[PDB]
C-alpha cells in the first residue's frame, strides 16, 4: 500500500533492488486510506469507517 | 624501469631536456657537431644560445642531489605500501628537513647507499608477488604442524595429499593461507571466493582416507580445489576420497569443454537466426 | 551459512554496462523454519544443489578474470558486430553520361542505361573503424557474472575480501565513493 | 590510529528528523517519520530517541 | 584489522576473540 496524499498526481515508488525470479505481473488499483485499515495490525484506532 | 623508484624519481626532479651538467657528453658532441643526427643544428642557433652553453661546458655547474636522492626513497616508501600516496608530499618535507638539520658527508653517502638499497627492495617485492610463496608456505607448514602427521588408516593417501596441499600454495602465486583465530583458511585468489576452511576441512577427512551425504561443503570444495594437483596414482581408486578426486578431476575437465562447447553453439546460434535469450537458455540445460 | 551460503546476485548497470554490485539472494529464500529435521534436511541439500549448479554454470560461462566487475572490458573480451560487407550496385556510369549530356543529350528519370554496358559494383566494410571496448551489454552480462557463491565468507585478512560486491566500491581507487 | 577509523568527508553526526505524517486519536497520536541512512553510515539504534 | 586498533606503544590494543556476543536473560 503507497501512500498517495490529498489532491496528487504522480506516484512514484521504488523496488531498491530484487532478484525477480518467478515473477508473474502486476495488478493495481487505487483505495482509499479511510477504507482501509492498517496492513498487520490486531486493532486500529484510526479508522472511523464500517 | 616504470616500477624503478629512482627512475621514476628522474622523471619527477631531473629536466626534460639536455643540460650540460647531467648530459655532459650528450651536448659535447652537438657543441662540437659530432653527432650522427643533425650536426650543423648548434651552429644555426643566436648567441644567446649558443654561447650560453659553450660556457656550461668548459665549466658546468654544481647541483644539489638532495632533493633528488630523498625523492627516490619517498616514491619506493610509496610503491612498497609503507606510506600513503596522500603521504607522499608529507613524509618528503619531513624527511627534506631531516637531512637538512643533520647534513654530513656520512649521511649524503648514506643516502646514496639507501637509494640503490631501495631499487633493490622494490624488486625484490615485485618478484615476491610473482611468486606468490613465501607468506603461504610459513603459514600452510604452520598448519599442518597442528596436524598429526600420521593418521590411522590410509597414510598413503594422506601424505600425498598434503603434499599436493602445498603444491597449490607453490603453483598459484595469488593463493594464500593464514589464520584467523582458530581455524586456518585457504583463497584461491586475492579479493576472490571460493575460501575453504582448512580447520574443518581436515576434521572432516579425518576418519575418511581408507573406507572405501556426509561430507562437509567445503572439504568438497578442497577437494575441487585439489583436483588438478593430483595424479591419478597420488590417491587410490576404490576408497572414497581418492574416488571422490577422480570424480571431480573429470567434472573440471567436463567443464572445460563444455566451456569450448558453449563458445561454439551460441556462436553459430546468431548467425543461424534465433532468439537470442532463448539461445543462451536451451544451451545450458543441454550442457548442465 | 558459511558451508552452504545464499549467493550474491548481480546488480546489472544499463547505462555503464558494468556490474553494479551483488547483494545476496535474499529474495529467493525459502522458509523451513516451521520444517522439521525431515524436511530441513532436504531443503538444505536444494539449497546446496543449487550452489552446485552455479559453480558449474560459472566455470562454463563466465570469462576468466582476475578483477571480479572490472571497469573496461578489452575489445577482445567484448561481443562485437561483425556484419557481412555491404555490396553496393552503383546505378550510374558517371563517365558515360558525361558524354551523352555533352553531346546534347537529356537524360531524365531512373543494364540499367540503354546506352552503357558497364556496371560498377563496391564492397564496403560494415562493421566499426575501432573495435568498441569498456562495458558489456545484457547479454554478455548474463553469460558472465553468474551469482557468486562465496563460501566461508569474510574469513580473510581486510584487503582480500570481494569489495567489488558493493555498489560504492572503486577498484582503481581502492576506496568507497561518496556524495562527492 | 589516522584513518580507517574516522572519515575526513563532511558528515553529520546527529541528525534531525520531521514527522512524514503525524495522526491524532484523542488518547493517542501516532508519528511516522523516515529514519534515512546514507550511504556509508552506521546507525546503532541506542543513539536513537524521541 | 591493526589499522582500526589504538597503539599501546607499537601493538596494537585488541580486544579478546570470545568477548562479541551477548549471553544475559532475566537470570539465565
Amino acid at each position: 500500500l503507497y501512500p498517495i496524499p490529498a489532491n496528487a498526481t504522480n506516484v512514484p515508488i521504488s523496488i531498491p533492488s530484487r532478484n525477480w525470479a518467478a515473477f508473474r505481473g502486476w495488478a493495481f488499483t487505487r483505495l482509499k486510506t479511510k477504507e482501509t485499515p492498517s496492513l498487520g495490525s490486531g486493532y486500529d484506532p484510526y479508522y472511523t469507517y464500517s | 624501469d616504470a616500477t624503478d623508484p629512482a627512475v621514476r624519481a628522474a622523471l619527477q626532479s631531473q629536466p626534460s631536456g639536455l643540460n650540460s651538467t647531467d648530459d655532459w657528453r650528450q651536448v659535447m658532441d652537438r657543441i662540437m657537431s659530432l653527432t650522427a643526427r643533425n650536426p650543423d643544428a648548434f651552429r644555426q642557433q643566436p648567441q644567446a644560445n649558443r654561447l650560453s652553453a659553450i660556457l656550461e661546458a668548459v665549466v658546468p655547474a654544481r647541483a644539489n642531489p638532495t632533493h633528488e636522492k630523498v625523492l627516490a626513497i619517498v616514491n619506493a616508501l610509496a610503491e612498497n605500501r609503507a606510506i600513503r600516496p596522500d603521504e607522499a608530499g608529507l613524509v618528503y618535507d619531513a624527511l627534506l628537513q631531516r637531512v637538512a638539520r643533520y647534513n654530513s658527508g656520512n649521511v649524503q653517502t648514506n643516502l646514496d647507499r639507501l637509494v640503490g638499497d631501495v631499487r633493490e627492495a622494490v624488486a625484490q617485492r615485485e618478484r615476491a608477488q610473482q611468486q606468490g610463496n613465501l607468506g603461504s608456505m610459513v603459514a600452510l607448514n604452520a598448519f599442518l604442524s597442528t596436524q598429526p602427521a600420521n593418521v590411522p588408516r590410509g597414510q598413503e593417501d594422506y601424505t600425498n595429499f598434503v603434499s599436493a596441499l602445498r603444491l597449490m600454495v607453490t603453483e598459484t602465486p595469488q593463493s594464500e593461507v593464514y589464520q584467523s583465530g582458530p581455524d586456518y583458511f585457504f583463497q584461491t585468489s586475492r579479493q576472490g571466493l571460493q575460501t575453504v576452511n582448512l580447520s574443518q576441512a581436515f576434521k572432516n577427512l579425518q576418519g575418511l582416507w581408507g573406507v572405501r551425504s556426509l561430507l562437509t561443503p567445503n572439504s568438497r570444495l578442497l577437494l575441487l580445489l585439489i583436483a588438478p594437483f593430483t595424479d591419478s596414482g597420488s590417491v587410490s581408486r576404490d576408497t572414497y576420497l581418492g574416488h571422490l578426486l577422480t570424480l571431480y578431476r573429470e567434472a573440471i575437465g567436463q567443464a572445460h569443454v563444455d566451456e569450448h562447447t558453449f563458445q561454439e553453439i551460441t556462436s553459430v546460434s546468431r548467425a543461424l537466426g534465433q532468439e537470442d535469450t532463448g539461445s543462451l537458455e536451451a544451451t545450458l540445460n543441454y550442457l548442465l | 551459512s558459511k558451508e552452504i551460503p545464499t549467493p550474491y546476485m548481480w546488480s546489472y548497470q544499463p547505462q555503464m554496462g558494468l556490474a553494479a554490485g551483488a547483494a545476496q539472494d535474499y529474495s529467493t529464500r525459502i522458509n523451513y523454519m516451521s520444517a522439521g529435521p525431515h524436511m530441513i534436511s532436504r531443503v538444505n541439500g536444494i539449497r546446496a544443489h543449487r550452489n552446485r549448479i552455479l559453480l558449474e554454470q560459472a566455470a562454463i560461462t563466465t570469462t576468466p578474470r582476475n578483477n571480479l566487475n572490472p571497469r573496461s572490458w578489452p575489445a577482445a573480451l567484448v561481443y562485437q558486430e561483425s556484419p557481412a560487407p555491404t555490396t553496393v550496385v552503383l546505378p550510374r556510369d558517371a563517365q558515360a553520361e558525361v558524354q551523352m549530356t555533352n553531346s546534347g543529350a537529356q537524360l531524365a528519370g531512373g543494364g540499367r542505361p540503354s546506352f552503357t554496358p558497364r556496371q560498377a559494383i563496391l564492397t564496403l566494410q560494415t562493421s566499426s573503424s575501432e573495435p568498441r571496448s569498456g562495458g558489456i551489454g545484457t547479454l554478455q552480462f548474463i553469460e558472465e557474472f553468474v551469482p557468486s557463491v562465496y563460501f566461508n565468507p569474510f574469513s580473510g585478512p581486510p584487503g582480500h575480501y570481494p569489495d567489488q560486491f558493493i555498489p560504492n566500491f572503486d577498484a582503481v581507487k581502492d576506496s568507497a565513493d561518496g556524495y562527492d | 590510529p589516522t584513518h580507517d577509523v574516522t572519515t575526513d568527508r563532511s558528515q553529520r553526526l546527529t541528525l534531525r528528523f520531521i514527522p512524514v505524517d503525524r495522526e491524532d486519536t484523542a488518547y493517542s497520536y501516532k508519528a511516522r517519520f523516515t529514519l534515512a541512512v546514507g550511504d556509508n553510515r552506521v546507525l546503532d539504534m541506542a543513539s536513537t530517541y524521541f | 584489522f591493526a589499522s582500526l586498533a589504538p597503539r599501546h606503544g607499537s601493538r596494537p590494543f585488541m580486544g579478546n576473540w570470545q568477548d562479541i556476543g551477548t549471553s544475559n536473560m532475566s537470570g539465565g
